[PDB]
């Protein structure tokens, strides 16, 4: 869910505030265009993998609690997690640590999306 | 879906595109934090109306595909949709037309979240 997916940011990424990434480029927020650079992408994917996720019946990604665990820097999915949760947690898992190893550049926050994206 | 429900504003808002509303205020795009004002609120139920659509059965409200007509900006779903479009619909619709009658302020648009949406 929402709030499992900010701890992982927040495990992967402690020198920001999970806000960083709730209006960055044109996909931290989730939408569409051309991504702005690799975090963006990274979000890109995210989205995506959510609507993959979506395809598997009664399945809310953004709803969906699973079990995983996140210590320090290290995300680890667990197993008791059925397709829906399984698939959800792999999604942010995947995106939380794709963040990892994006530079984050201010300039790509809070950008006109509706003259940059489409 | 929300392809339909993009054509939908613009019937109701043809000045307009719905890029305006992707990001405005602290909901029009996604969800959290208090409402702006009158139009940053038409999108606070319009999520609230999807949340209550996804409860029927099987409702993908950004993925079920409706049918409805636009009409001088006039909207009117049909009545061969399943429970679950017809719902929709009529989200979207009420929400097209609470677009249209509700002020856009530009100061609202493209605003830093992490500042006024906690
Ligand atoms: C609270 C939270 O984390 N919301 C995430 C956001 O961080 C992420 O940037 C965006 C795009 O993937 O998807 C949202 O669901
Ligand atoms: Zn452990
Ligand atoms: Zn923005």
């Amino acid at each position: 869910n929402t709030y499992q997916f900010r701890n992982m940011i927040e495990c992967t990424v402690p020198s920001r505030s999970w806000w960083d990434f709730a209006d960055y480029g044109c996909y931290c927020g989730c939408g569409s265009g051309t991504p702005t650079d690799d975090l963006d992408r990274c979000c890109q994917v995210h989205c995506n993998c959510y609507r993959q996720a979506g395809e598997i019946s009664g399945c809310r990604p953004k709803f969906k609690t699973y079990t995983y665990q996140c210590s320090g820097g290290t995300l680890t999915c667990k197993g008791n997690n059925n397709a829906c949760a399984a698939s959800s947690c792999d999604c942010d898992r995947l995106a939380a640590i794709c963040f990892a190893g994006a530079p984050y550049n201010d300039n790509n926050y809070n950008i006109d999306l509706k003259a940059r994206c489409n | 879906n929300i392809k339909q429900f993009n054509n939908m504003i613009e019937c109701t808002v043809p000045a307009r595109s719905w890029w305006d509303f992707a990001d405005y205020g602290c909901y029009c795009g996604s969800g959290s934090g208090s409402p702006t004002d009158d139009l940053d609120r038409c999108c606070q139920t319009h999520d609230n109306c999807y949340g209550a659509g996804g409860g029927s059965t099987g409702c993908a409200p950004k993925s079920r595909t409706y049918t409805y007509q636009c009409s001088q900006g006039t909207l009117t779903c049909s009545g061969e949709n399943s429970a679950c479009a017809a719902t929709t619909c009529d989200c979207d619709r009420l929400a097209a037309i609470c677009f249209a009658g509700a002020p856009y302020n530009d100061t609202n648009y493209n605003i830093d979240l992490k500042s006024r949406c906690q």
